[PDB]
């Protein structure tokens, strides 16, 4: 209830005139006050159309001001161009900054002036450096300069904080002020026009320096964000590579003193196991050497501040190294050129010196890998195998961007990148034939795109035809439901919603135990990803194919193996300029169903043929293994108490036997510690990456102004919990600045608090963080039940073609190729379940989300609906709360800390109860319902679209279900059943769960299976309506941990909920209208 | 390797307590008790493998045929089942009855459940282990709830300055053989004492070791089960009956459990220097009895062993602990001794122990009393100086 | 800056001692 | 005292109330608050007394 | 009746309290019926029960 | 065979099951497709021959 | 459980499978003599034109096992659980009746 104020002071500050006007409009759910609001708005309204003094109205109208609730605000202010620089001026009295071109090493890579690298600006591309997100450069300027202004008179800490940071802001705008600001257009694109007597990377430098300095709290933040702001403003190649490369080895520094474990998935089990740290001499000389690279860079204050905690190795000083860990990743992305970043990979070294007695082990233990894999489906003969065509022509929506081809629908022209539509175009012309499975090579070599990711290389992405999809499908979704169950693939192993994201490494760490763990992200062009684990899987598919009687089933093993073939040999598609080059790249990389999965295995196969070679010199029992992706580690077990000697004698045979094979890796042995791009670990404690860019973005996607605000609010949260904590008023004028729309060239509006924080498709924020908030009030519950009439908004383009003939003959060759004989009784029905899936086409979205927000705006003009009485979240909390009673607690602290990183409230919750134990399906996958479409299909339909399915009669449940690809009889086997109504229950948990972001954030991380949480909740059990108390347990750890969070003291809870109330929720329940947006969500795990 | 008899090595001190801390220095030994217990801990093993605990809780639930989507309200059988509580205790109960230290119980009434593991525990563990007013609320409610409803009697009178626990004074009064032999056990379960290698140790009865105790325990259960409940109910019957074969379910893993406590207990035993008396001690440890459910019920197919590299750790470090324990003390005595026998007597034999606490490296010198140092000193006095000191100061 | 840098590498080397190496450098 | 709260936990939890069946249990919930047993154990004796 | 032993305690309790205020009066004390009545509701006593 | 969903209909009726419990009889339910009964019927035949 | 005993103590390698040693500690003449059956049911290595042949005891074929089958199923059926709730012995016996 604090924001609106700040939401005043930043408009009176930006604008600052006379002719700047300030119009509230307010709202109240009481017939006769919200007409006295109306009246207010009227009168201000003509008031502002007549330059009368508005001052005189707001005392009148005093109770509207004190009771009712604000909406918006409006602002009437003319162009007047180029205040910010009128403003800027007095904050830029330092010493601008001076470029250095001998820094990196290519020529365009410097901050120098465009016109020195692009005279011309038909070769002009502002991509280089693209910040691609609707936020300006002067939106960053207008809110840190808000800041400074209004934090200008405190005394306190604030005040040596605001020093510093006004000191860094000088520094920037001293460098800004020198030349000027580039101006946005109304795409947010930066032009040649204003770019070409400017530097070229003046833009993501600028921002990234402003997040940074609004991160600011402590000294070593000041000195580490002078040190990077003033060396990233030439330096762009070579810097975050530095400072984060160091960490892998300073993890097998820190003694365990007291340990996490995992069980399944989420489960921990701590114990007090000490483990010291066996680090040779050597790795030291590294390490040495890597900071006489960094001072050598321009770098003073950062490596004292990693010297002096070598002189004590403790855990207590250790979170600033993972503080510094997160300052590498904030200074934005290395966006270069497709050809250099291609080049990153495209160097190959292969040679006729490797073993044969490795490759020939490798390739069979593929082979072996894929027949554990593939034996039971292929010899039971699934269905999903043997019309596996049909199956990946329904999941076609769970694929890549493939490349854009021209498509028409009866009168239109599109350049879709999804495959679905590709496949709706070619049936309609001929074109469409999945068993001939199109050659690449010379005549047709693949296409690119860019899987970037900063201080580290560019990684590439094929983008296929929709062909290799069909082929790679069925037979990779048997893989991975079987490695559900196999611990060894990490990426994969889980209980159907979760991975094993705390790890498997603290079992078995003991004084006589190492662990050698290594990065394998480069491991794309490397001779053991081409012919060797092709050839292995083509093994497999033989033998598959011997291993069945189906010939449906024989063909489509031999169409995947014929992907494999053509994947052997492929050519790739990269321009420079103007000309067209094409290279041989017969390997692996990603941007394929297939490439996770298997690289894992192959990893896994490689993994175990070098660990079979160690033991050439040394006894020990492999214990565990885990791969996943772009890392790797072992565990392994001694006869004995591990030396320096015996690191490094393992660490120097680890790499000569990769050299065998002719594979590079910076090898990684440790005892204690680990390093890894998601996360890692020492002294038997998980930190983080807070590695999320807010203010620049890797590549440009497609959401509003609106969702990226929201986008960058999870973030935010997100990189807080992982320590990197950024000032959360700057993140509010963002926010507001991101959700103002302009309705004229001088009208603007700005929403407010209670319009932005409530549970629709329009969330973004919240009022207090770590916390939803929900009503209690009329006046919210008033809110949500208008916005759910107008969240549900139409799109004329997917209209328009699913009106046309091929669409048509789509459903129509989908039914035929499935059932038939009911062409107006379940086709329509498939119809509007294809409508299901054009939604993932980007401009139906936009189109739909901008009429969403278009009919809110022409809403929060003028004055507000009632919505007709439709049923929502805040009308059932409305109800349980007048049956509580609060009473003061006082818990005590019996749970470890394990993320010593997040803010000191979180953790005082975790430090009181326990951290969470299960992970509920979201999705509600295990759902009875669900293993039905996760048998046929991969399709997600979203937790709204089953919540109100199961609300219907028994009868279009079957057209609903057999319109996502089931057939029939299963259908009606689950109708006759009554497993619907074993499922209710599950899905509505689902459902709640969604609305209320409780696998969604801050609460994933929370035990409301506790014994200590449920002590407080004292609500007794009344029984048969198990909805209700499901629900009043679930809201009443909610009020207990809202009260936790935002005030830090406990309270205890006690509902003698009568059972009339009872009844009367039981029957609001299944027919509930809420909703929660995707853009909201907060996944600490990215 | 093979070593010369050119080569040489020094053996530790490992002469047993001279000062009998454990006989009216509680303070002392209740930081040496938690020392031992907070070390014990460190070494036990993780439990490295379990069976899923969603695996288990639906299967729990369809035996106990519960309200959907009770799960998240815990209805009090399933409260507490969790991991990060079975380690807990598999981890307290070791290092306890290792470091010899008392541990108390917080549990529920209304989680009958937690009654019912309560007799696991009491059978395996001997009830001198605990603290008395937590077994005797334990036992009391069990009897209320349990037994004395299952037959019919009253409810109980109990006393509480009463010399006897709730299971001996109802051992004698109900009428059945196996739940009466089952509480004749109980109570008269206790610890032997016996000196092996040089070191006391408190060891188990050689019935609880080779598990056999826990069919005692079924058979009382089952006769339970077999009973009716006159007076009460249907729905309490129901309640307390399926309460009870979720634990019957889980017999053979139980059976495999005691007998794994016994066996790391007594090999954890074997690297122990200094004699471990049964002596009780100011501070606690606390136990939730769903901890103890949640190890009883995840819990299968999964055994762990010590390392012996662990081994080899905690019998080194508890070797060189006692050690410097006896070499400090020789220190003081031989100054004591030599300020006795040459008269000076404007000395105050204070700084001596503070520098003789000091370096065991585990009080807080700063808020220990000048009294305890004295008494110290005092028992010092009346010990023989060893050979080397005594020759050197004579 | 070497002074420190070396200063580093030595009291790396007493500091994290290993007693099985002690031995065998002992006998060896 | 005992906390009202978890005395009703208990009492609840043990007479198996059932939220579709028109009970007599439910009855047994009525007033069994605090600052009653003070006025109840305070009346009686006071009354006794005088 | 799983408040046996709380209930022997009320009732010990209450007997205490009453026959030790019986000894600070002076008026000799008469056990007759009264006009005026003291409400009782019988949750007051459940609840001490 | 008998339609898969009146057999399992007439299994519902003969367990009487409930939408407020868990209900263990519910996991019979769990795999009562066509193609894997003959599947067993064939797995069993192929290996005793074999 | 039906005929109220304990759960078992098995050892991982018993020689004998838990329905050789089951087949003694119950007394019921159905149960005991499926049991007796079922671990004494193997093939008959028999030589027919020819070829060794792996056969049956021609007693399966024949359908008769299923009525010693459904006489233990009956004989448990009508038993008590009196170690296990009644709901319990309804689902099995309920399971049983599908079948």
């Amino acid at each position: 209830g604090k924001y609106n104020l700040i939401l005043s002071e930043y408009l009176s500050f930006i604008y600052n005139s006379q002719s700047a006007v300030q119009i509230p409009i307010y709202y109240s759910s009481n017939s006769e006050l919200e007409n006295r609001c109306i009246e207010f708005h009227s009168k201000c309204l003509e008031n502002s159309k007549n330059g009368l003094s508005l001052k005189k109205l707001f005392v009148e109208y005093s109770d509207v001001i004190e009771n009712a609730t604000l909406l918006s605000i409006l602002s009437y202010s003319y162009d007047k161009y180029n205040a910010v620089e009128r403003k800027l001026v007095k904050y830029a009295k330092g010493k601008p900054l001076e470029a250095d071109l001998t820094v990196n090493e290519l020529d365009y890579e410097n901050n120098k002036i465009t016109s020195e690298l692009f005279p011309t600006a038909e070769e002009y591309t502002d991509l280089l450096m693209d910040p691609a997100i609707l936020t300006s450069l002067s939106s960053n300027l207008n809110a840190v300069m808000f800041w400074l202004e209004k934090h200008e008179n405190d005394v306190a800490e604030k005040l040596k904080i605001y020093k510093r940071r006004l000191d860094l802001f000088t520094i920037v705008a001293s460098t800004v002020n020198k030349y000027g600001v580039p101006r946005h257009n109304a795409k947010y694109r930066y032009e040649y026009e204003v770019m070409k007597d400017k530097p070229y990377y003046l833009v993501t430098w600028a921002n990234s320096s402003i997040e940074m300095l609004m991160s600011v709290f402590s000294h070593e933040d000041y000195l580490i964000a002078r040190e990077l702001i003033v060396l990233s403003y030439s330096n762009r190649s070579t810097l975050a590579k530095l400072v984060s490369s160091p960490m892998s080895i300073l993890v097998a520094l820190v003694d365990i003193n007291g340990t996490f474990i995992t069980n399944e998935e989420l489960e921990l089990e701590f114990s007090n196991k000490y483990v010291r740290a066996i680090v040779p001499d050597q790795t030291f000389d590294e390490l040495k050497q890597m900071l006489d690279n960094m001072r050598k860079a321009g770098l003073t204050d950062i490596p004292k501040m990693i010297q002096d905690w070598l002189v004590d190795c403790s855990i207590e000083k250790f979170p600033l190294m993972a503080k510094i860990y997160s300052w590498s990743f904030h200074v934005g992305f290395r966006k270069q050129k497709m050809l250099d970043a291609a080049l990153d990979q495209l160097k190959t070294e292969y040679t006729e010196d490797v073993d044969d007695e490795m490759y020939r082990e490798y390739t069979m233990l593929i082979r072996d890998e894929v027949v554990k894999m593939l034996e039971e489906p292929v010899k039971h003969d699934d269905h999903l195998l043997q019309d596996s065509e049909l199956a990946g022509l329904l999941s076609m929506s769970s694929a890549s961007n493939g490349e854009s081809r021209q498509l028409k629908f009866g009168r239109k022209t599109i350049f879709s990148t999804k495959k679905n539509m590709h496949v709706m175009d070619d049936m309609a012309n001929g074109r469409y034939t999945p068993g001939i499975i199109p050659p690449v090579n010379v005549d047709k070599p693949i296409p690119l795109g860019r899987r970037d990711v900063p201080g580290r290389r560019t990684r590439i992405i094929f983008i296929l035809p929709y062909e290799y999809f069909i082929a790679q499908h069925a037979v990779v979704e048997k893989m991975l439901i079987y490695a559900k169950h196999t611990r060894e693939y990490a990426e994969f192993y889980s209980q159907s919603n979760q991975l094993l994201s705390y790890g498997d490494v603290t079992r078995f760490l003991s004084n006589n135990s190492m662990v050698l763990y290594t990065d394998v992200s480069q491991w794309d062009s490397s001779q053991h990803n081409t012919q060797p684990f092709r050839k292995g899987i083509i093994m497999g598919l033989d033998m598959l194919a011997n291993m069945t009687n189906d010939a449906r089933v024989i063909q489509t093993l031999n169409l995947y193996k014929q992907t494999q073939i053509n994947l052997m040999d492929s050519y790739v598609q990269i321009p420079d300029g103007n000309v067209i080059k094409k290279i041989q790249y017969g390997a692996v990389a990603s941007g394929e169903k297939q490439t996770k999965a298997a690289n894992s295995i192959a990893n896994l196969a490689l993994i175990k043929t070098v660990l079979s070679r160690i033991s050439n010199k040394y006894s020990f029992a492999t214990k565990i293994i885990r791969v996943d992706g772009d890392d790797n580690y072992a565990v392994l077990q001694f006869n004995t108490e591990v030396t320096k000697q015996m690191v490094q004698d393992v660490s120097n045979d680890v790499r000569e036997t990769y050299a065998r094979m002719n594979t590079k890796v910076k090898a990684l042995v440790s005892t204690v510690g680990i390093e890894i791009a998601k996360r890692y670990i020492a002294g038997g404690k998980i930190f983080f990456r807070a590695g999320i860019n807010l203010l620049n973005n890797e590549k440009k996607g497609q959401s509003t102004q609106w969702d990226q605000a929201a986008v960058l609010y999870s973030n935010y949260i997100v990189n807080r919990l992982r320590g990197f904590e950024t000032d959360r008023e700057f993140i509010l004028t963002k926010i507001m600045q991101m959700t103002s729309v302009a309705i004229t060239g001088s009208l603007r509006l700005f929403p407010s608090e209670r319009v932005l924080t409530t549970n629709s498709t329009f969330k973004v924020f919240d009022s207090e963080d770590f916390i939803i908030e929900y009503g209690t009030t009329d006046d919210e519950v008033y809110i949500q039940r208008a916005f759910m009439s107008l969240s549900s908004q139409k799109s004329g383009i997917a209209d328009e073609i699913a009106a046309s003939s091929t669409f048509k003959n789509y459903v129509s060759r989908l039914s035929e190729q499935l059932l038939f004989s009911k062409n107006n009784i379940v086709s329509r029905g498939i119809a509007l379940t294809e409508k299901a899936k054009l939604n993932s086409y980007a401009p139906i979205s936009l189109e739909k989300r901008r009429a969403q927000i278009s009919a809110l705006l022409t809403m929060l003009q003028k004055p507000v609906t009632f919505k007709s009485s439709k049923i929502t979240i805040n009308d059932i909390l409305r109800d349980i709360k007048p049956f509580f009673t609060v009473n003061e607690a006082h818990l005590p602290i019996q749970y470890q800390k394990f993320m010593p990183t997040l803010p000191d409230n979180v953790q005082y919750i975790i430090q009181c109860i326990g951290s969470r134990t299960y992970q509920i399906e979201d999705d509600g996958s295990k759902s009875a319902i669900s293993r039905l479409i996760s048998k046929y299909s991969v399709y997600k339909p979203s937790i709204e679209e089953l919540y109100k399915v199961i609300s219907l009669h028994e009868n279009e449940i079957q057209l609903y279900l057999i319109s996502l690809g089931i057939p029939k009889i299963d259908a009606d086997t689950y109708v006759g059943s009554k497993i619907y109504s074993q499922d209710k229950y599950r899905i509505l948990e689902s459902y709640v769960y969604n609305l209320l972001s409780i696998n969604y954030g801050c609460y994933q991380l929370f035990d409301f299976n506790s014994p200590d949480l449920e002590k407080l909740i004292r609500i007794p059990f009344k029984g048969k309506i198990p909805a209700v108390t499901f629900i009043l347990h679930l809201y009443a750890k909610l009020e207990v941990i809202n009260h936790a969070i935002k005030n830090g003291s406990w309270i205890s809870l006690f509902c003698n909920y009568p059972k009339s109330e009872m009844i009367k929720l039981w029957k609001k329940m299944w027919n509930i209208t809420s909703l929660r947006s995707p853009y909201t969500n907060a996944n600490f795990f990215q | 390797r093979n070593l010369p008899s050119t080569a040489r090595y020094i053996r530790p001190n490992l002469l047993q307590d001279r000062l009998n801390l454990h006989d009216n220095f509680e303070s002392l030994w209740d930081t040496i008790t938690t020392s031992n217990y907070i070390l014990a801990r460190s070494v036990v093993p993780d439990l490295k493998e379990l069976v899923s605990t969603e695996a288990q809780i639906q299967k729990m639930s369809q035996d106990l045929q519960l309200e959907a989507l009770t799960i998240q309200s815990e209805t009090q059988f399933l409260t507490g089942i969790n991991s990060q509580a079975a380690n807990d205790c598999f981890k307290t109960l070791i290092a306890a009855m290792l470091s010899q230290r008392t541990m108390s119980l917080d549990f529920v009434t209304t989680n009958y459940m937690s009654l019912i593991s309560g007799m696991w525990l009491l059978t395996v563990v001997p009830n001198d282990m605990f603290i008395r007013e937590s077994l005797v609320a334990c036992q009391l409610a069990i009897i209320n709830t349990i037994i004395y409803p299952a037959f019919g009697m009253q409810r109980m009178h109990y006393r509480n300055g009463d010399p006897q626990t709730p299971f001996q004074i109802a051992e004698q009064q109900i009428q059945n053989f196996q739940v009466a032999n089952w509480l004749h056990f109980v109570n008269n379960n206790q610890f032997r004492q016996v000196v092996i290698d040089g070191v006391l140790n408190q060891v188990l009865n050689d019935n609880i070791r080779n598990g056999h105790v826990v069919n005692q325990l079924m058979e009382a259960l089952m006769q339970l089960s077999r009973q009716q409940f006159p007076t009460m109910p249907v729905d309490y019957k129901r309640s307390i009956q399926r309460g009870i074969l979720l634990l019957s379910n889980r017999l053979g893993q139980l059976v495999d459990l005691t007998r794994l406590l016994a066996y790391n207990y007594e090999t954890l035993m074997a690297c122990i220097t200094m004699n471990m008396q049964h002596v009780q001690t100011l501070t606690t440890e606390k136990l939730q009895l769903t901890s103890v459910t949640s190890l009883c019920m995840l819990i299968g197919n999964a055994t762990v062993i010590p390392s012996p590299q662990t081994l080899f750790h905690y019998y080194n470090v508890n070797v060189n602990f006692h050690s410097n324990y006896n070499e400090r003390i020789n220190d003081a005595v031989a100054i004591i001794t030599a300020a006795n026998r040459l008269n000076l007597y404007q000395k105050k034999m204070k700084s001596i122990v503070e520098d003789f606490l000091k370096r065991l490296q585990i009080f807080d010198i700063s808020r220990v009393p000048d009294d305890q140092m004295y008494r110290l000193r005092d028992r010092l006095r009346l010990l023989p100086v060893e050979i080397r000191r005594l020759d050197i100061f004579n | 800056n070497k002074e420190e840098s070396k200063q580093l590498l030595e009291v790396l080397k007493t500091k994290e001692e290993h007693q099985k190496e002690v031995q065998y450098e002992i006998l060896q």
